[PDB]
């Protein structure tokens, strides 16, 4: 455990509360909802599985569509445009290798051109400021794994799979942060594969008790609970997969007993 | 946009980057022009990158990142200005020699800057003397974020995204996994003793020849002196087994307190190398203060 861990941690947590979308923005839009978002976010974690790219990627490109949509009103059918741009950016920023403009005009399936995409890119850049370094419940999940005292991939993995869930829908989500949600994601997974709880570690580190993580967790399990009727399904697919154990086919606890 | 760029007079080249001048406020900067249809692949992920986390990074000792100029065909970044690079001034210096206290004085800002780079999650993964910028007030700059990376999520090692092979750590060569902050540390390391020496300290040809030049220096690795070594990648049972060398004779005008932090600053097992935040508390920097250089401007 590094010793700027702590600083870093701060830091992010700065951060976090800054990078922050309007909570209210999608009943301001004049022609797209939550449910179209659902299809976008859904679809995003698919073309990550098909080029194969972080799942950092995928939650920065989250952020920078809610953001600019806290901001700019977009119509159903530019909405693909700008999650497009979104997932180009993420992937220059987060990736080693980020697929070519080409391959993004690609998979939107010649719905737009490479100069859309490029002018978009531009579009979201002004408006998003160039400031794409944003924190993501990934990231926070990273840093509490160093507090898991028995390490264990298992957990990691289920953690990773709730808190992508939670990109799915902009209700309730929304409205809690990065670093509170993975406190939900971390407690729940680990209660689900260990039956242990939110370490006491992880208390003095972050401040969150389980009482403070409780209505986000409440959440969280409902979620993960209706996860198989959620009309949205390329992440539960994603965590079917061996490189996640298998995860997404655990039983969720029936009560979290809190 | 365009009336922005307007406002600017264009000096002389110095890097493309250009020394240029405020018409309105008379602000002396340095322009750094990107042409984007040369690619037809976007904003540049270096650009991205450099943008996003300097804007972020506001320190004296990392080079101050004043505005973003983006039209349709060109990106440009507004820095401030500074007076040369340390690899120019360490050049100019030959004959002479850099004084030890302003070798001092510059190490000590350096790892200031670094360390404020870490404690926000940025990687420089670039630092070499070229990249470092200093003014005729004897302070010194982290420039050039190109290679620059967030290490919020850890970050994997890139082929071709990677530092000079001089100043390129030994978890680098042997193979490993993920950058640290560590890869960081090494690099000033190399630069500090060739202050020091007025030579490269391990002046490699190649990853294999690199490697083998801090082997004769430092010593061969083993699982004692830096457990896993013979487990990475890259790492060969048939190296030579080499003795570290007495580091009075590889840095000699150095004290004990510059052998010191220099040895912590080269420690093989990157858990183990000092930390920057560290570094700036060690008792070579007890006596610190800020000359200034005798630019050749
Ligand atoms: C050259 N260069 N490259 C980059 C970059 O980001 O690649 C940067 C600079 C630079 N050089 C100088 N001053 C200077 C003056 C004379 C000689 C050398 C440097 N001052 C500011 C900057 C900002 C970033």
């Amino acid at each position: 455990v590094p010793d700027y861990h702590e600083d870093i941690h701060t830091y992010l947590r700065e951060m976090e509360v800054k990078c922050k979308p309007k909570v209210g923005y999608m009943k301001k839009q004049p022609d797209i909802t939550n449910s179209m978002r659902a299809i976008l976010v859904d679809w995003l974690v698919e073309v990550g599985e098909e080029y194969k790219l972080q799942n950092e990627t995928l939650h920065l490109a989250v952020n920078y569509i809610d953001r600019f949509l806290s901001s700019m009103s977009v119509l159903r059918g530019k909405l693909q445009l700008v999650g497009t741009a979104a997932m180009l950016l993420a992937s220059k920023f987060e990736e080693i290798y980020p697929p070519e403009v080409a391959e993004f005009v690609y998979i939107t399936d010649d719905t737009y051109t490479k100069k859309q995409v490029l002018r978009m890119e531009h579009l979201v850049l002004k408006v998003l400021t160039f400031d794409l370094a944003a924190p993501t419940v990934n990231q926070f999940l990273t840093q509490y794994f160093l507090h898991q005292q028995p390490a264990n991939c298992k957990v990691e993995s289920l953690a990773m799979f709730l808190g992508e869930l939670s990109l799915i829908d902009a209700d309730p989500y929304l409205k809690y942060l990065p670093s509170v949600i993975a406190g939900a994601a971390f407690h729940l997974a680990l209660y689900t594969v260990t039956g242990q709880s939110w370490p006491e570690s992880l208390i003095r580190k972050t401040g969150y008790t389980l009482e403070s993580l409780k209505p986000c967790l409440m959440d969280l399990h409902q979620t993960y609970l209706k996860a198989p009727q959620h009309a949205q399904q390329s992440i539960r697919e994603k965590y079917k997969n061996s490189k996640y154990h298998g995860v997404s086919l655990l039983n969720p606890p029936e009560t979290l007993n809190l | 946009p365009l009336v922005d760029m307007e406002n600017f007079q264009k000096v002389e080249k110095i890097g493309v980057v250009y020394k240029a001048r405020n018409k309105l406020t008379g602000e002396v900067v340095a322009l750094k022009k990107i042409r984007l249809d040369t690619e037809t692949e976007g904003v540049p992920s270096t650009a991205i990158r450099e943008i996003s986390l300097l804007k972020e990074l506001n320190h004296p000792n990392i080079v101050k990142l004043l505005d973003v100029i983006h039209t349709e065909n060109k990106l440009y970044l507004v820095f401030e200005f500074l007076h040369q690079d340390l690899k120019k001034f360490m050049d100019a210096s030959a004959l002479t020699g850099i004084p030890l206290p302003l070798i001092k004085s510059y190490l000590f800002q350096l790892l200031q800057g670094l360390a404020f780079c870490h404690s926000h999650r940025v990687l420089h993964r670039d630092l070499k003397p070229q990249n470092l910028l200093i003014n005729t007030e004897g302070a010194i700059k982290l420039a050039d974020f190109g290679l620059a990376r967030a290490f919020g999520v850890p970050v994997r090692t890139y082929t071709h995204e990677v530092v000079t092979l001089w100043y390129r750590a030994p978890e680098i060569l042997l193979g490993c996994k993920y950058y640290s902050t560590a890869v960081d540390i090494w690099s000033l390391g190399c630069i500090f003793a060739e202050m020091v020496t007025r030579r490269a300290l391990f002046p490699g040809d190649s990853e294999i020849d690199q490697l083998f030049r801090i082997f004769r220096t430092l010593g061969t690795p083993d699982e004692v002196v830096w457990p896993g070594v013979t487990s990475m990648p890259d790492y060969k049972p048939s190296f030579p087994k080499w003795a570290r060398q007495d580091f009075s004779k590889v840095v000699p005008p150095l004290d004990e307190d510059g052998r010191s932090l220099l040895s912590q600053m080269l420690h093989y097992d990157p858990n183990k190398r000092i930390s920057a935040k560290a570094a700036l508390a060690h008792p070579f920097f007890q006596d610190v203060t800020k000359p200034v250089p005798h630019l050749r401007l």
